């Protein structure tokens, strides 16, 4: 109960929102015969909604007074999977992309016409450097330690 | 210079209309004027500051006088709620009759504007209670503007 | 000269070169009656002086506008007369 | 005495006429 | 064939292929793991 | 002399030019030094006049680009026919057109977007379409999805044929210059073989296929039990039961007894009460007469045989005392300049599109088209926008002709010279006309707003006030209402139901068309329209006339057609080019078309569209508030924008939520355009300098030096995003409002 | 010692049918420019005031309102038709000032006898900061 928020699996308003969603979906479902393709699509949508609400309840999310889950980014260990773990994953992927791009730009820096390698990407070198960003934190840390990350102009 | 603006020889001899424009937006930029020194610039700044103080005092005096003369401060003091403040009266010859009907608010006998600047509450809190106090304050602020 | 064929520039004649002409001005004499002209000359003489006319126009216009606005009948302008209707309440009870 | 009926035309009509007349005469001067 | 591969290596064609593959991967991930608000694996 | 002049194998088919970007010109093929090159590569891509100075290669590139465009159009048509065959409810819509919404697109069940599959009816869930393809297919006699599939396959084959022809007529067998300059044979073939024969073939299809199938459909026969269209061709008695004149064959045609064909060729007019569209017999007779007129109008111009007319002689024969030498020299101008032809054809096609939109709204030619309010609104708005864009492009390319292809040393025209000599008079008179129209059209709205705000409703320009009645338009409406009485005795009914009378067509409880009243509000809106059109004309014509020189820049033609400025000199020479005149006129065309479509939407929602009760009364969508509210800007803001935007702001959570998202996104893009429109290049370049330093600090700066967008490109991006946002806003608002309530 | 050629008022004008882009009141109260050239063949050229004119063989004189128009027309004549051109400035008092070739030689090519005006013997980045020229009429670039 952080910041006066009830858990989503013990929230009456969360179940109420699920009830409204299922009622609207059933009202849409009543227009078609049960063996038809639109009826099957609506039933699949209802099952997806039920699974979504059950997963949101079981994930440990804290639901506000309006029945919607509220993310906590203060760093609480109960809610590290809302911001901190996806944030670390995003930082890893973004560092991968940035390191691969920087390595490609460094590799084609000392050429006769480097710009020709930017409008037309040299695919073998790019594919060689693609997996170099898997170990981007180690390479970046060592390059910073050896003073190769920055340029003193 | 021999032509408006007199503070800029370059703008004065302009044969186009932009001179009339450019003598307005460069009037208070003394540092770009013609044949100016440091002490003259500082004295002009001092005089303009005195003028600005005078207009501020005159504007406050006008607010007090119009509230005293056309507002309902005395009836607002007795009932701070359920009474709308009145800033100043409305005299518009272009007004139609329903405009006179809809704009007659408060205890006024004609069209008035409802004050939303909060001067009523500020003057009520700090001790002003009657219209003669507002008249005296307006006179004092006019005297301060003249000073 | 300027009037010769295929030539339109004269150094001694600038007004024709630069087109300084009276396109519609006519030097015909006055068509109005002499008595009409005399009556309008003596009856419009005080308005000849332009500074005096400007001052007189400003003062007369201001005085007449103020006199008309102040002493207009109450039934002419709707603003001169009051509401002549009972005032209505506000949407929170006069507040 | 109805003061708005005197001052509102004075400040909205007569004073602007005087002001723009004087400013037009002063701007178009050739000293 | 070398010229055609050079054309395939130009910026819009390569960007289109890369972003189409990425969009397909994201769409398939969203189909197989739908309605993801948290990271619950840990 | 008019032969087939074609050279064999002029251009080698290879991918070498694919591997090199910007091969077409010299300053660009050198390689990118800055990022601006990339933008230049997308700016001079289709400017064939700047790539080469030879007219033959330019014409061949134009011909093959036209072939590629035709291939793209055929591909798009194949896609529409396929998406009408599969993923559509056309067969369901055929049975109940008055209660089932047309739909031809379905979304996939991903990320919750399946909410866009709305209950359109007929046991189908999908996106409701407003292109009116269902009405075309019903008017064509299509009653099955197999026919749509066959049409899609045929259009795919035709797209492949167009692409092959485009490759063939440039890389293998390219026409010569004299082939393109044979304008007389081209006009003859395009008037007799393209328009005339096409109209004749479509009239044959309507007579032999559309008429019996539509008669069976309007007779209540179930679509699957209707005989196939080929069965009415092999069996003449099957067609003769519906139309007995078919028992006589073509002998009444060959004996000039055409009055025997008065059962399927009728001049009836009006609308079909069963379907709410034009009579298909009327369309058949119309297309037949149009085919005859075009076929006898296509044998006019001279060719290999001495009979015919010469365009040069016809032009040279018309010269008056005011115009001097007259139209002499225009043939050589028009036959040697593609930009002049583009200007003329763009203006004519835009005006044609505008008149097409007006005549489709006024006369719905397809069954169940008028009662489909969404289709009518979408078609009118879309073709209005297309016409405005083409009209703007007309002046845009006339300016290019004046800058580039105009010269008086050779190909000199007297009329163009006399136009250019008194251009100041034209521009000043049009300026005065624009000011006068703006005052006496919009100051009336301001006056009405002030009188209503001051509590003086008797002083406004209203119907219950000072009246500005369109006496001329009302007289025209009255004249066209009584046209069957005296002026056109052979017509049973009037040409439309929008003039007058007691006529009213209602299908399925919805009003198709009504006699449209004209009052003071229509007067004010039409004069607003005239003012906006005149201002757009002023901007575009000023750009065209001063594209070469003026009193400010006497050598503006040397600077080019598309240049930013001539520096801050002469007080400032910003946007002096004709390209900037086009860029400014784009906004005014947008404004004019927006006002036009707002007028159309509100007027048909208040005075035409609605519902018919069983007793007989008619209740409109907005209750006829156009007469009293549209005379003030506050009325447009409240009763049209604010009132009808409730159907697009409340669409969240339903099948119309994509329209709300597009509403918000279009507002966002329109706001985003103001950044490019209000700013300048220097600030962005100076900021890019700091960003470049930040990248250079970490050895990640690129070799292609980043540069801010050019001045002209900044204006182009601003106007493009402005038009996109301001048009998509109206698109989403119109679609959501007219689908939710119509 | 190059002497300026005197203006010949009796010079015939090119055949023109009239345009609205010609002279205005500025030609009367203020100066107006006059360009004289020598056409070796009767041909047709494009006026800087819009429209096309037909120059006659021999000397040709044309009066325009701005110096830029005169220079643009002269550049067109020199580049396209290869004609020597000289233009003057005429005041309402009748004074004539021989303008374009100040020494008989075109300004693009170097000619001895020209004096340097506006010449600064420093790089552009060595200009004095404005704070050092404040409260004085001298500008940083004028020093
Ligand atoms: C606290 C008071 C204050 C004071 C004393 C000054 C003082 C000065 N400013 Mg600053 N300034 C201020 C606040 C102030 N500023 C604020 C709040 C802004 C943001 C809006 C600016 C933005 C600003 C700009 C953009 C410029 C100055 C410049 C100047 C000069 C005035 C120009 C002029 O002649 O009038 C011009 C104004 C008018 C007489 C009318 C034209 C515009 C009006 C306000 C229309 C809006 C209605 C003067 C040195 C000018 C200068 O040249 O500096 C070197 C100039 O370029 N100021
Ligand atoms: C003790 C005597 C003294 C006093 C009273 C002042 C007072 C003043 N001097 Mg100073 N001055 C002094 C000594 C003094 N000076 C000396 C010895 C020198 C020479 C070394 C100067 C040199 C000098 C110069 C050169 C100038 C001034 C200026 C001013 C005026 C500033 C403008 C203004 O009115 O501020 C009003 C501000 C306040 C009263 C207080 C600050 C307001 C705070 C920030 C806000 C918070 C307050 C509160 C919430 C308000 C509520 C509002 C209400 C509606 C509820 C002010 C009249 C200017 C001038 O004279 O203009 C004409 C100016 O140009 N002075
Ligand atoms: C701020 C000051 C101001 C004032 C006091 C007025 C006053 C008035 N307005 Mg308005 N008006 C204003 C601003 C103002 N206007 C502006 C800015 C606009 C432009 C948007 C208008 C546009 C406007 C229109 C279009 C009309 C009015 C008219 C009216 C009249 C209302 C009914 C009536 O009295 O008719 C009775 C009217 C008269 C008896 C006129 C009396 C005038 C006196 C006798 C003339 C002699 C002096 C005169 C004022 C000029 C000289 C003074 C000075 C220039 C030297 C009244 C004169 C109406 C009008 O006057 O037409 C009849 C009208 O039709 N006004
Ligand atoms: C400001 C940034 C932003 C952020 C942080 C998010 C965040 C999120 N979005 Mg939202 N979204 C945004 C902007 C943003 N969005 C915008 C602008 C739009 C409109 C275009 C949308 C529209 C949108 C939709 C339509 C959906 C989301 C959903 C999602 C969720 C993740 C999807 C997924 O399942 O990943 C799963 C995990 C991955 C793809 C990780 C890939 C890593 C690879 C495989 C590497 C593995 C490493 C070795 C997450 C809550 C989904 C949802 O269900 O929300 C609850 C979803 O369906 N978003
Ligand atoms: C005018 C252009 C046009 C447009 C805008 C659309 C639009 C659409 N089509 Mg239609 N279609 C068209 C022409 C067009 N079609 C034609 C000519 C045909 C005949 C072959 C079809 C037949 C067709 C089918 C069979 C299907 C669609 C589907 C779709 C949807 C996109 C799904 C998809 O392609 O993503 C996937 C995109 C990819 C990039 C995957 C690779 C495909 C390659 C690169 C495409 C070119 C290969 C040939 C969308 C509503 C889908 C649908 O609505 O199902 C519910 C679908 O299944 N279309
Ligand atoms: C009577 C036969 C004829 C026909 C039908 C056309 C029709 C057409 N021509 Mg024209 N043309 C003709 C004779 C003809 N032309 C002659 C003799 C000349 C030389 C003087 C030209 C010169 C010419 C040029 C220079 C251009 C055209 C273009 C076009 C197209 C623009 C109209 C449009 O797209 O509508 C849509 C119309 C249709 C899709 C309806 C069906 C028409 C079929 C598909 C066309 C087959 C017609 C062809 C002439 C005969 C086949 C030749 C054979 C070897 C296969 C259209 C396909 C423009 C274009 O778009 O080119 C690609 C173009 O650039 N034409
Ligand atoms: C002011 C009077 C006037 C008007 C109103 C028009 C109006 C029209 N003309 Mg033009 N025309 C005029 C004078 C005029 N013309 C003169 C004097 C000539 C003789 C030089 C021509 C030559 C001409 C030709 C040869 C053709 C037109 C066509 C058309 C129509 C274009 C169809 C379109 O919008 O594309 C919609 C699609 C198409 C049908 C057109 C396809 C594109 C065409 C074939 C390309 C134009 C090429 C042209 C020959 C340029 C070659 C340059 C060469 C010297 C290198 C348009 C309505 C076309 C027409 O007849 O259409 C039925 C057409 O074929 N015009
Ligand atoms: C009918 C056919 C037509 C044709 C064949 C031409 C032909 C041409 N035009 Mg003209 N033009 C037309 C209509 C036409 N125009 C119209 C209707 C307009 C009014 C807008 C113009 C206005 C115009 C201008 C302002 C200019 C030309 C110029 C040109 C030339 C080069 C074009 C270029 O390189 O662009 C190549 C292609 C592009 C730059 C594509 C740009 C992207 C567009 C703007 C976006 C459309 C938005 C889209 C619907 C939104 C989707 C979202 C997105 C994510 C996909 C060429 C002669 C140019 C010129 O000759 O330069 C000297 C030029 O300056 N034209
Ligand atoms: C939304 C406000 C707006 C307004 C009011 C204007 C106004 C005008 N535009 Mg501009 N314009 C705008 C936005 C606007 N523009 C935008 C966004 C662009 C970018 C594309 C342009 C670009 C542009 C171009 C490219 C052109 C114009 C032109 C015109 C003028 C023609 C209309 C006319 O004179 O009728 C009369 C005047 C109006 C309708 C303005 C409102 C006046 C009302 C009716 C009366 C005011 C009452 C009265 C004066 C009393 C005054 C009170 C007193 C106290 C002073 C006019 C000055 C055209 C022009 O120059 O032609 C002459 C032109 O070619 N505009
Ligand atoms: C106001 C607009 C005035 C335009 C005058 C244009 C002009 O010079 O007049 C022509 C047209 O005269 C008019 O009747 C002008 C009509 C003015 C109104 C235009 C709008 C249409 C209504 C002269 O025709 P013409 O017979 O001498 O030769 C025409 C052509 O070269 C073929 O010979």
């Amino acid at each position: 109960d952080i910041a006066g928020l009830t858990p989503c699996k013990e929230s009456k308003q969360f179940a109420k929102r699920e009830k409204q969603a299922l009622k609207k979906l059933q009202a849409s479902l009543k227009l078609y015969a049960d063996d038809s393709a639109p009826a099957l699509a609506i039933k699949a949508t209802m099952e997806k909604t039920k699974k979504r609400f059950d997963n949101y309840g079981k994930y440990g999310l804290l639901c506000g007074s309006d029945g919607l889950p509220h993310l906590i980014v203060s760093g609480d260990q109960r809610h590290w999977g809302e911001f901190i773990t996806p944030g670390i994953l995003f930082l890893y992927i973004a560092g991968w992309i940035g390191w691969v791009g920087r390595s490609y730009l460094i590799a084609i820096r000392d050429e006769k016409k480097p710009t020709q390698k930017e409008i037309i990407i040299d695919v073998p070198l790019a594919s060689s450097l693609l997996f170099r960003g898997f170990s981007w934190p180690v390479a970046a840390y060592r390059e910073l330690l050896n003073g190769e990350l920055v340029d003193n102009n | 210079a021999l032509r408006f603006p007199r503070f800029s020889q370059g703008l004065a001899q302009d044969p186009t209309t932009r001179r009339i424009w450019f003598g307005i937006a460069t009037a208070h930029d003394f540092e770009s004027h013609d044949d100016i020194t440091e002490e003259r610039l500082y004295q002009n700044i001092f005089a303009s500051h005195f003028g600005q103080l005078a207009i501020i005092f005159l504007w406050t005096s006008g607010n007090l006088f119009h509230v005293a003369w056309q507002g309902n401060f005395e009836s607002w003091v007795q009932d701070p709620l359920h009474v709308r403040p009145i800033a100043h009266a409305i005299w518009d010859p272009h007004f139609g009759q329903p405009a006179v009907e809809a704009f007659t608010r408060g205890g006024a006998l004609g069209p008035v504007n409802i004050a939303y600047s909060g001067v009523y509450q500020w003057w009520y809190t700090i001790g002003l209670r009657t219209n003669e106090d507002l008249y005296t304050g307006a006179l004092f602020l006019l005297f301060l503007s003249v000073i | 000269k300027y009037g010769d064929k295929s030539v339109y520039f004269d150094l001694e004649d600038i007004a024709n070169t630069t087109g300084q002409w009276d396109v519609y001005g006519s030097d015909a004499p006055s068509p109005y009656n002499s008595l009409q002209s005399k009556f309008f000359e003596t009856f419009a003489a005080p308005f000849t002086k332009r500074g005096l006319l400007l001052k007189f126009l400003i003062l007369g216009g201001g005085s007449l506008l103020t006199y008309v606005s102040a002493n207009a009948p109450q039934d002419v302008l709707p603003i001169t007369r009051g509401p002549q209707q009972p005032p209505k309440l506000g949407p929170r009870g006069k507040i | 005495m109805n003061f708005p009926s005197i001052f509102v035309p004075l400040v909205g009509l007569v004073f602007p006429a005087i002001a723009m007349a004087s400013l037009f005469l002063y701007v178009q001067k050739n000293k | 064939m070398r010229d055609f591969k050079t054309y395939l290596s130009v910026a819009p064609v390569l960007s289109t292929l890369w972003f189409g593959s990425l969009a397909g991967l994201l769409i398939e991930i969203n189909r197989f793991f739908p309605d993801a608000l948290t990271f619950p694996f840990f | 002399e008019v032969k087939i002049l074609v050279d064999r194998d002029p251009v080698k088919t290879s991918f070498e030019a694919w591997a090199k970007p910007g091969h077409f010109s010299r300053t660009i093929a050198k390689g990118p030094e800055t990022t601006t090159w990339i933008w230049n590569l997308h700016a001079d891509a289709h400017d064939f006049d700047s790539h080469t100075s030879d007219l033959e290669e330019i014409s061949r590139k134009i011909f093959s680009a036209h072939f590629g465009q035709l291939s793209i159009i055929f591909l798009w048509l194949s896609g529409m026919y396929f998406h009408g065959a599969r993923f559509s409810n056309y067969e369901a819509w055929l049975s109940d057109p008055t209660h089932i919404g047309p739909s031809a697109q379905v979304v996939w069940p991903i990320v919750g977007q399946e909410i866009l599959n709305g209950d359109v009816g007929g046991g189908f869930r999908g996106i409701q379409i407003t292109s009116g393809f269902f009405q075309i297919w019903r008017a064509s006699g299509i009653t099955s999805e197999l026919q749509l599939y066959c049409t899609a396959i045929g259009a795919l084959v035709f797209a492949a044929l167009m692409l092959f022809a485009g490759w063939f007529h440039y890389h293998k067998a390219a026409p010569k210059l004299a082939w393109f300059q044979d304008v007389e044979s081209m006009l003859n073939h395009h008037l007799a073989g393209l328009l005339g024969l096409g109209s004749l073939s479509w009239a044959g299809h309507q007579i032999h296929v559309s008429l019996p199938i539509n008669q069976f459909l309007n007779a209540g026969v179930d679509p699957k039990e209707i005989p196939l269209p080929h069965e009415l061709i092999l069996n003449r008695d099957l067609l003769a039961q519906l139309y007995p004149s078919f028992a006589e064959g073509a002998t009444p045609f060959f004996t000039l007894n055409w009055s025997k064909y008065a059962d399927f060729l009728t001049f009836r007019g009006g609308l079909d009460p069963v379907t709410g569209g034009l009579w298909l017999t009327d369309t058949a007779h119309h297309h037949l007469a149009i085919a005859i007129l075009f076929l006898i109008a296509g044998h006019m111009y001279r060719t290999n045989w001495g009979i015919g007319h010469g365009l040069k002689d016809i032009l040279e024969a018309h010269k008056g005392p005011f115009t001097g030498q007259g139209h002499k020299g225009l043939y050589e101008i028009l036959t040697t300049s593609w930009h002049a032809q583009l200007a003329l054809n763009l203006a004519m096609l835009g005006s044609l599109t505008i008149v097409v939109a007006h005549h489709m709204y006024a006369m719905p030619p397809y069954p169940y088209l008028a009662t489909d309010y969404g289709t009518q609104l979408s078609l009118f708005t879309h073709h209005m926008w297309i016409g405005g864009f083409l009209i703007v492009g007309a002046a845009a390319h006339a300016a290019i002709f004046m800058v580039r292809d105009y010269d008086p040393t050779t190909r000199y025209n007297d009329l163009l010279d006399r136009v250019l000599r008194h251009r100041d008079a034209i521009i000043s008179h049009l300026n005065w006309a624009c000011i006068f129209l703006g005052f006496h059209s919009f100051g009336l709205y301001i006056h009405n707003d002030t009188m209503s705000a001051l509590g003086r409703p008797q002083d406004m320009f209203s119907d219950t006030a000072i009246q500005l009645q369109p006496v001329f338009a009302q007289w025209i409406q009255n004249t066209h209402a009584l046209a069957p009485s005296a002026t056109a005795p052979g017509a049973t009914a009037s040409t439309s139901l929008t003039w007058g009378g007691s006529d009213l067509v209602a299908v399925g409880g919805k009003v198709a068309l009504l006699p449209i009243p004209l009052g003071t509000a229509d007067f004010l809106v039409h004069h607003i329209h005239a003012f906006t059109i005149h201002v757009t004309v002023l901007i575009l014509l000023k750009g065209v006339l001063f594209a070469r020189s003026s009193r400010l820049i006497p050598d503006k033609a040397n600077l080019g057609f598309r240049f930013p400025c001539d520096g801050p000199g002469r007080g400032g020479t910003c946007q002096v080019s004709a390209w900037d005149h086009v860029f400014l006129g784009l906004f005014w065309m947008y404004n004019s078309i927006s006002v036009v479509i707002f007028h159309f939407s509100w007027k048909m929602q208040s005075d035409v569209w609605g519902s018919i009760s069983d007793q007989g009364v008619v209740t409109h969508i907005t209750g006829g508030n156009f007469a009293q509210s549209s005379i003030t800007i506050n009325g447009w803001l409240r009763d049209f924008l604010w009132a009808q935007a409730s159907q697009v702001i409340q669409s969240y959570g339903s099948s119309l939520s994509a329209y709300g998202l597009f509403f918000l996104g279009a507002h966002f893009v329109w706001a985003f355009s103001l950044m490019f429109l209000f700013s300048g290049r220097g600030y962005w370049q100076e900021l890019i300098e700091s960003i470049v330093w930040a990248h250079n600090k970490l050895k990640v700066a690129p070799a292609t030096q980043p540069r801010a967008l050019s001045i002209v490109q900044g204006r182009a991006v601003g106007v493009t995003h402005y038009l996109l946002g301001g048009i998509a806003t109206t698109w989403a608002f119109f679609l959501a409002r007219i689908i939710a309530v119509g | 010692g190059f002497t300026p050629p005197e203006l010949d008022p009796n010079t015939p004008s090119p055949i023109f049918a009239g345009s609205t882009g010609g002279l205005l009141r500025k030609a009367q109260v203020e100066e107006f420019y006059v360009i004289t050239w020598e056409s070796p063949k009767e041909q047709i050229f494009e006026m800087p005031t819009g429209g096309a004119a037909i120059m006659r063989e021999g000397p040709n004189l044309l009066k325009l309102a701005r110096k830029e128009q005169c220079l643009a027309l002269g550049t067109r004549l020199r580049s396209k038709y290869k004609i020597k051109y000289q233009f003057y400035r005429v005041f309402p008092s009748g004074e004539v000032q021989y303008l374009h070739p100040k020494d008989g030689v075109y300004p693009e090519k170097v000619n001895p006898g020209r004096q340097g005006v506006g010449l600064n013997m420093r790089s552009i980045g060595k200009n004095v900061s404005p704070i050092e020229v404040k409260f004085t009429g001298k500008q940083p670039y004028d020093l």
